[PDB]
């Protein structure tokens, strides 16, 4: 399940990165 | 360089996103995957995601773009310390044996709805001493090439 794990955490980090962008905007 | 087994695994992984077989992942296909994992990205968000890994700016992820993105992600779990951190995430009760219930918990929290059968299969493949669980040494073996 090594690759499955890194894919799923990458899918989750694609999502956190997009949230972090809008958060950057709220804060600025 | 990657193992020919790693490149083969990455090809299968790529096929799960490229549901139409056209050699590219579109916002539509990445949307479908994100939604199966319990996320609701907007069209704008889906394009933002493709955009950062889209070297030729054609709006889709081809296999070379995907493989570049995946090989980079694999650097998050390549050190002794990063592999220990990943082991602790899986081994929720701290007893040194990743059970089916634990592996299913990690995968479910990441949005993947697996069957008991899929979970049993991933354990079976990692379970070298054949006790039905994955210990630290098994985990390290499964996390390195
Ligand atoms: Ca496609
Ligand atoms: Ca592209
Ligand atoms: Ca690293
Ligand atoms: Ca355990
Ligand atoms: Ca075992």
């Amino acid at each position: 399940f090594a690759l499955r794990y890194n894919i799923l955490t990458l899918m989750r980090m694609l999502s956190l990165k997009s949230l972090k962008k809008q958060m950057k905007k709220v804060k600025k | 360089q990657l193992t020919e087994e790693q490149i083969a695994e990455f090809k299968e992984a790529f096929s799960l996103f490229d549901k139409d077989g056209d050699g590219t992942i579109t916002t539509k296909e990445l949307g479908t995957v994100m939604r199966s994992l319990g996320q609701n990205p907007t069209e704008a968000e889906l394009q933002d995601m493709i955009n950062e890994v889209d070297a030729d700016g054609n709006g889709t992820i081809d296999f070379p773009e995907f493989l570049t993105m995946m090989a980079r992600k694999m650097k998050d779990t390549d050190s002794e310390e990063e592999i220990r951190e990943a082991f602790r995430v899986f081994d929720k009760d701290g007893n040194g044996y990743i059970s089916a219930a634990e592996l299913r918990h990690v995968m479910t929290n990441l949005g993947e709805k697996l069957t008991d059968e899929e979970v049993d299969e991933m354990i079976r493949e990692a379970d070298i001493d054949g006790d039905g669980q994955v210990n630290y040494e098994e985990f390290v073996q499964m996390m390195t090439a």
